[PDB]
């Protein structure tokens, strides 16, 4: 019949045969050679300029289509050394009969029923298909490329062909293990675990191997109207000025780390820095030659309120950029005012104790040095870091020496609430030796009074004042445990109260008390769970990295021994590592659930016959 | 009372230009008023995050439109990302004039605004909607600047496994504007849906994802297909239209499938679950490929009885019906389920989405409604009926009834005359007959006693074509205040693209020239001042999709009967020099198993140019403040403002 | 003139729960004659219940598989000699999930289901030939 | 991307000529190659096209088994075997440069090619 070579051959059956991107001048012409599949191919096209820009185009619906075409539909996964049957169907859209000549070549590593190019005759009329079974069992290992063959009659002849490639899967089936893990990079045992190797025994010895690693990582304000209206206006003596700058000021710098600004108008931001710096001036002309910050200049100094001067203007120095070493002649004023033992003794009280806070009572002395103290400290900022070296370490060496001293009065307890609030904070602020530390943080601890859910300390000025101070030290002193955000809730509630925070000491301390709580509980870290494998495989030693410092992670490693893991980090996350290998497994050909069998009883001719 | 606006959109977008808009109001017209805008945030004492602009607006011409670039270096450097509550950043306007003349308590006017490091759209093209394990997945990536330009930015992209799994991150310099890559899927995958994400490595939000779905497939040779005769069956009390649909069965080659076609029906729920039906199965010989098959209404509620159903039960399950036509004798089967029949008692369905709410008392209250056939088209001559009762603060509420037919394009714009005095107005609309499709909503009048109200109308009522100059009418409803002029301003995707002032008259005719700058929609804002407070109404207009200007034509010389092995030319053509890329795809892989997910077409692209807009609704406000919110617009007088965006959507 | 008898059975109580589809593939080379198999259905008791043949290909729609076995046969008319001696197949399919398939192999009256393939532990050759 | 070609010449019909050309400036194993006949009064019909791998070939219908092209990434040089060369065949072959191994752009990246002869 028809001859073999003389038919085209149909092997090139793409699932998408067009994926070049190329300039066009407004006019090119591509040729395209159309893969020999039998099917619609529905171009599409998508242009990109730089004057225009995106603009998709019509697809273009190409039909590729013969009249008597031979189709063979290979199965997705055949095993081997199993009975497989092939089911080439013929069309024949032509307007005759056809007698068609079906054959699949002799391929080395395929097993023909009849074992060779035996020739199968059938009758497709016009109009009609007839599939040609051809029963083969594949014996090769990797793929063999089966052709068909359908050769026409002499008288009218008509040809086609289809080749594929029968990829044949490795004997057994698949078998996949599953090891979950988890990972604790804050456990100090189990960090460096390992992975036992793979025994099965049912795994096969010579086949695919492939391994894969999957890492994921699950993780678990005060009202804007209330602190805006604060921004007074700096007006009065040298002392009411500052009833109406710290509080300015406070309320400016609360809402700067609250990030509350957006809620109040654009225009109130700048009205407060206009205020910082008309305060500024206002407060500057007050000062003395030596920095004093008296409320006159008749009237002679008053350490405290120096000192809350320094506090004040120090945070300030930021927004406006003033000169700093006024403040460093202040901060020198402070030390020539520290007592032998290293206390404060302030000789002229100021004339409105309201603004003192908490301090008037029968111990003051202990409040003042801690204040004092708190102070110098803010003020380490604004010293220059050249020039001032000897003023500097006199700081130092003087707030440690009143330091020490806090240390000392603070062990010895009968102190007031207020006096062990300040010198709590004051202790963690200026980093007191751990022992002087630890028996300060435990007298707060005991003096702590609660009344009912987060409950602690309107209330009166001098209880408002004193948790702020303590709300500082709990979040200084090893971060937050459940105890500044309960204590912090409380402030929160007492500064919601209509005209809240009465005093002025309490609105400035409690006002950076709930912004210093407020920042810390809105922190979010890097966050990562970085892991390595390191195994000795049979190509050698390998190692990997899987980054995950923010979701989930895979990746393909060549290993496969026994492999160890190193976690890091500070994430919780589960770790599960996939191998799969083949097994050994053999089960029933016949069906189980629904069973069909047919049986032919009569006689049958042949042509060739064994 | 000279007063300064500052207009700009309620985001911006790092990395791209922020259209600005300052116009002068109330101006002795003897001073010129200098300055400048630029970004700050508070948060770091104010340190700008832009560099200023000249302000520097004349009397004479007191409009005038600012670009605010907005470098990515200076957000870092004044630290945006360092923000814990939210992104926030303030657009502020630094004038002298305002403190040396208007005695303000400071020379500075801005606006709260959000921002988003979303910028630029990415488009991708897998190699085809479909893989089997094993085989080698090609993609690329588009990068087009805002303007739809083509981009340059470093781009990272990354694949997601179906568990969620990114199993790659490549971050790559594409100076080309087009980047192409390509992997491979593990054989052992299991089935599932996979994912590309790629977004500019600069941003962090600007992510646009594709998906490809991967399965161990084997290519289908035919794809079947079942069409019903109408996508609604009907489920009113006593009548029930019969269930008749068409099955077609067709070789990709386009030649007709001759074999059987086994169907079994069922109905499916929300949830999932199917209930199917005993001894209800029909399976007929494809005849040239058609099978009709219908289920007849005794024999229907017998098997609804069967499963004490009952058809008053049948509110919103869909029927789900599945063929498994095997080819004779060629042996292959393939199957399609149809799960688009829902039992509804409308046969229409009504889109009111696009009638504006605040309604304007004094002025036409002009009703849109699209008169979409259920699970269909856009139909047309769908007469409805609106039945508009105003409420009649001091007398009894009038009952206004008024018919229309639907123009042709599905859509009915039906106008009310409503009087100044209603307090608020409750419309029913009914869409044909019988058993109409019925819509209620209820629209309340701003408050009264204040000031005037401005009415915007639109004598045309049909989509804009780009090169169209449609004409809008601008009445001032409120009292007679002198304001000289009117000003108005367009707003597409997020931008002040035109601003303008008109004079007013006794007729006002605005006419805005339509192009593909506003497209697929845009707003139209115009407000004047009546004496102090501010007065304005937006109007959203839809326009018409049209087409690209790029004009990219694929096409052949006809003759779709080619033989393979053929050579075929394809003719590229293009208005302008551009990078083309081609995807020649099998059909037969949109027949195999999956979702059936589109490629990506002009639909989609001006989807991804209008994502950026900002506005939310058909425009429309009931204070001048929120009108000028609605439109997606940052707007402060110094005297008011507007609140920032609590989220990056309506 | 050759007699076929297709049987079909199901052990039930799992996964089915529904009718079958045969797909009885005829030996190539010639199609079941038309006659015999319509008196399968024109009986009352009617366990194919439906059909459908053309060329080497039939399909059966048995409404109903019991837990015993059944069979239900008909003859075939040839119209030209089988080019070569091989197994064919027939499969069985479930109707509210055909991917339940059941494929099985049947010969010639006088040939064997399988090929003649001589398998050893780990490697086995043909043996198809004269 | 120069593209030298050689090897041409005049031959007697059955002389089985060798056609090779050598590419430069780009990465060989990563482009798919082709030979083109450019007739002196028809166009450009291309004969084959070596897979990106080397394996995978595709040859005109006018010369499917008469022609035999071939590649080797190593030393960057495709050859091309013209067995039984028939007097239509007398053109001007030059190996063309393209990409995906099914559609070649007009003027994406051409060599120069020999005009082959016959007597
Ligand atoms: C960019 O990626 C983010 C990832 O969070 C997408 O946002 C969400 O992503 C999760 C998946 O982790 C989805 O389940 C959510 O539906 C997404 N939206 C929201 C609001 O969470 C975001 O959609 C991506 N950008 C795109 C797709 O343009
Ligand atoms: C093909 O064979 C059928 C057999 O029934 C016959 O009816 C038909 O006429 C034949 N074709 C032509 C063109 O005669
Ligand atoms: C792993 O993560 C930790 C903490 O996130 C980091 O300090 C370390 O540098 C990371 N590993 C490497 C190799 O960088
Ligand atoms: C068939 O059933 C079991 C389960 O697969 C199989 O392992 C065994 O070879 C067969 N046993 C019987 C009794 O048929």
């Amino acid at each position: 019949l028809i001859d073999e070579d003389d038919i085209p051959v149909r092997s090139f059956f793409p699932e998408n045969w067009l994926w070049r991107v190329e300039t066009v001048d407004r006019f090119q012409i591509l040729t395209l050679w159309l893969p020999d599949s039998l099917t619609t191919w529905e171009i599409h096209g998508l242009s990109l300029s730089k004057t225009k820009g995106l603009c998709v185009a019509t697809p273009v619906q190409l039909r590729v289509f013969r009249e008597f075409h031979l189709h063979l539909r290979l199965p997705m996964s055949v095993r081997r050394f199993e009975q497989l049957e092939l089911r080439p169907v013929l069309y024949n859209y032509l307007d005759k009969n056809l007698t068609v000549s079906v054959h699949v070549s002799p391929v080395e590593g395929l097993c023909l029923a009849g074992g060779g190019g035996l020739a199968q005759q059938v009758l497709v009329p016009a109009g009609s298909a007839r599939p040609v079974a051809f029963s083969v069992v594949p014996t090769a290992a990797a793929a063999v490329s089966l052709k068909v063959v359908a050769r026409g009659s002499f008288e009218f002849p008509v040809g086609d062909a289809v080749s594929k490639v029968l990829q044949i899967e490795k004997e057994g089936a698949i078998h996949r293990e599953e090891l979950v893990y988890e990972l604790n990079p804050l456990d100090h045992r189990g960090r460096t675990l390992e992975i036992p190797g793979n025994s099965d025994p049912n795994m096969i010895p010579d086949g695919d191997f492939n391994s894969y690693v999957r890492v994921t990582a699950s993780d678990p304000a005060l009202s804007p109207g209330g602190v805006a209206s604060l921004l007074r206006l700096p007006r009065g003596c040298g002392e009411q000025t500052m009833i109406y700058l710290a509080p300015t000021l406070a309320a400016s710098r609360y809402l700067d780390k609250t990030e509350q600004w957006s809620t109040l108008p654009p225009e109130t931001k700048d009205h407060a820095v206009d205020l910082i710096q008309k305060g500024y001036m206002r407060i500057q002309q007050f000062r003395k030659a030596d920095g004093s910050y008296a409320a006159w200049l008749s009237r002679d100094s008053s350490t405290w309120l120096t000192a809350f001067v320094l506090k004040v203007l120090s945070l300030a120095q930021e927004q406006v950029g003033g000169s700093p070493e006024k403040l460093q002649e202040t901060s020198n004023w402070l030390l020539s005012q520290q007592q032998a033992d290293g206390s404060f003794q302030d000789p002229c009280p100021v004339l409105d104790r309201s603004m003192q806070g908490g301090l008037v009572g029968n111990d003051e002395t202990v409040a003042l040095t801690a204040f004092v103290t708190i102070a110098l400290h803010h003020g380490l900022a604004v010293f220059q870091d050249e020039g001032a070296e000897p003023l500097k370490q006199r700081v130092e060496a003087s707030i440690s020496k009143a330091n020490s001293f806090l240390g000392e009065k603070a062990s010895a307890g009968l102190l007031g609430a207020h006096a062990a609030a300040i010198t709590a904070y004051a202790l963690s602020l200026t980093k007191a030796p751990v022992d002087l530390l630890g028996v300060a943080h435990n007298n707060l601890m005991a003096m702590a009074q609660e009344t009912g859910d987060n409950l602690y300390w309107q209330a009166p000025a001098l209880w408002i004042e004193t948790t702020a101070y303590a709300l500082l030290h709990l979040l200084l002193h090893e971060g937050k445990a459940e105890m500044a955000d309960q204590a912090s809730a409380w402030l929160t509630r007492q500064g919601s109260f209509q005209g809240g925070f009465r005093s002025t000491q309490d609105t400035v301390i409690a006002l950076d008390a709930l912004s210093a709580y407020w920042i810390a509980s809105h922190t979010t870290e890097e966050r990562g769970l970085n892991v390595t494998l390191s195994s000795t495989g049979r190509n050698g030693f390998k190692s990997h990295a899987l980054q995950l410092n923010n979701l989930e992670e895979e990746l393909q490693f060549s290993l496969g021994s026994k492999i160890n893991v190193k976690v890091g980090g500070n994430s919780k996350g589960t770790l599960k590592v996939l191998r799969t290998y083949n097994v050994l497994d053999m089960k029933n050909t016949t069906c189980q659930d629904l069973q069909i069998e047919v049986t032919v009883k009569g006689h049958v001719e042949y042509t060739m016959e064994a | 009372k000279p007063r300064l606006l500052l207009f700009s959109p309620s985001v911006v977008h790092l990395g791209v230009p922020l259209s600005v808009g300052v116009q002068l109001q109330d101006v002795p017209r003897g001073q010129v008023v200098k300055g400048s805008v630029f970004l700050r945030n508070p948060s770091r004492n104010n340190v700008p995050c832009s560099p200023k602009v000249d302000f520097t607006l004349s009397s004479e011409r007191d409009f005038a439109l600012l670009s605010l670039q907005v470098p990515l270096k200076d957000a870092k450097s004044c630290g945006l990302h360092q923000l814990l509550r939210g992104p926030e950043v303030q657009l502020v306007a630094h004038s002298p004039w305002l403190k040396d003349s208007l005695s303000r308590t400071t020379n500075i006017q801005g606006i709260n605004l959000l921002f988003s490091s979303r910028r630029g759209h990415l488009f991708l093209q897998t190699d085809q909607p479909i893989y089997n394990p094993g085989q080698r997945v090609r993609y690329r990536v588009f990068a087009l600047d805002q303007k739809m330009r083509p981009s340059t930015d470093t781009i990272t992209v990354m694949v997601e496994n179906s568990h969620g799994l990114r199993v790659r991150k490549k971050e790559v310099y594409m100076p080309s504007s087009i980047f192409q890559d390509d992997f491979v899927i593990p054989d052992i995958s299991e089935p599932g849906t996979w994912k590309i994400s790629a977004r500019f490595s600069d941003g962090l939000e600007s992510n646009s994802s594709t998906q490809f779905e991967v399965k161990k497939y084997v290519l289908p040779n035919f794809e079947v297909k079942i069409t019903p005769g109408k996508p609604y069956i009907l489920t009113v009390p006593g009548h029930l239209d019969e269930m008749q649909l068409d099955i077609q069965a067709r070789y990709i080659y386009g030649k007709p499938v001759q074999g059987v076609a086994y169907v079994r029906f069922g109905l499916l729920d929300e949830d999932g679950k199917k209930t199917f039906f005993r001894g209800l199965e029909s399976q007929t010989k494809l005849v040239n490929g058609q099978s009709h098959i219908s289920l007849s209404k005794a024999e229907f509620q017998d098997a609804l009885e069967k499963l004490n159903m009952g058809i008053t039960d049948l509110q919103g399950l869909r029927l789900y019906v599945a063929a498994a036509i095997i080819e004779s004798p060629g042996g292959e089967m393939e199957e399609a389920e149809l799960t688009s029949w829902y039992f509804v008692s409308s046969p229409f369905s009504l889109d009111l989405s696009k009638t504006k709410r605040h309604l304007v008392p004094g002025a036409p209250f002009l009703l849109q409604a699209l008169v979409r056939e259920m699970s269909g088209s856009p139909a047309s001559g769908i007469p409805v009926k609106v039945s508009a009762t105003v409420s009649s603060p001091g007398s009894v509420p009038e009952v206004q009834d008024i018919q229309q037919n639907t123009d042709g394009s599905g859509q009915v714009s039906i106008p009310i005359i409503i009087p100044q005095t209603i307090s608020e107005l409750q419309l029913s609309v009914s869409a044909g007959s019988p058993h109409p499709a019925i819509a209620r909503l209820t629209v309340a009048a701003p408050p009264s006693g204040g000031p005037g109200f401005l009415s915007i109308e639109r004598p045309d009522s049909r989509p804009p074509r780009v090169g169209d100059t449609l004409n809008l009418n601008l009445r001032a409803v409120g009292s007679g205040a002198t304001f000289s002029h009117y000003y108005y301003m367009i707003l597409s995707r997020g931008q002040i693209v035109f601003m303008n002032r008109e004079p007013k008259r006794t007729l006002t005719s605005v006419s805005v020239f339509v192009d593909h700058h506003l497209a697929p929609s845009f707003y139209f804002v115009a407000f004047y001042y009546h004496g102090d407070h501010p007065v304005a109404n937006s109007l959203r207009v839809d326009v018409q999709a049209g087409a690209c200007e790029g004009k990219l034509e694929l096409s052949v010389d006809g003759a779709k009967q080619y033989r393979n092995g053929e050579s075929v030319k394809l003719h590229l053509e293009t208005d302008s020099l551009a990078l083309v890329a081609l995807g020649a795809l099998d059909t037969a892989l949109y027949a195999a198993g999956s979702k059936s997910h589109k490629p990506l077409n002009m639909g989609k692209v001006f989807e991804a140019m209008n994502s950026y807009d900002l506005g939310c609704g058909p425009g429309g406000g009931d204070s001048a403040l929120q009108v000028f919110q609605a439109a997606g617009l940052a707007f402060s007088d110094g005297d008011q403002w507007t609140l920032s965006r609590k989220r990056l959507s309506c | 003139r050759v007699h076929y008898t297709v049987c079909i059975w199901r052990n039930g109580k799992v996964g089915l729960s529904g009718m079958a589809i045969a797909d009885v593939t005829l030996l190539s080379g010639f199609h079941a004659l038309r006659a015999d198999l319509e008196k399968l259905t024109s009986l009352s008791d009617r366990y194919v219940s439906h059909f459908e043949t053309e060329g080497p290909h039939v399909l059966l729609y048995f409404d109903s598989v019991p837990t015993s076995r059944e069979c239900v046969g008909f003859e075939a008319v040839q119209e030209v000699p089988v080019g070569l001696v091989q197994p064919a197949s027939a499969t069985l399919y479930d109707y509210y999930n055909p991917e339940r398939r059941c494929s099985v192999f049947y010969g010639a009256p006088s040939k064997s289901r399988l090929l003649a393939t001589l398998c050893s532990a780990e490697v086995c050759q043909c043996a198809e030939g004269k | 991307v120069q593209l030298v070609e050689s090897g041409g010449g005049l031959v007697q019909p059955g002389g089985s000529l060798r056609l090779s050309c050598a590419a430069s400036g780009f990465t060989f194993s990563s482009y798919h190659m082709s030979w083109v006949r450019q007739a002196p009064g028809k166009g450009l019909e291309w004969i084959s096209v070596i897979n990106d791998s080397g394996d995978l070939t595709r040859y005109a219908d006018s010369v499917k088994g008469r022609f035999t092209i071939s590649r080797d990434n190593a030393k960057n040089t495709l050859y091309l075997q013209m067995n039984s060369l028939q007097p239509e065949d007398t053109a001007v072959y030059s190996c063309l440069k393209s990409s995906d191994f099914y559609s070649y752009s007009n003027a994406d990246s051409r060599g120069q090619g020999t005009q082959v002869t016959v007597s």
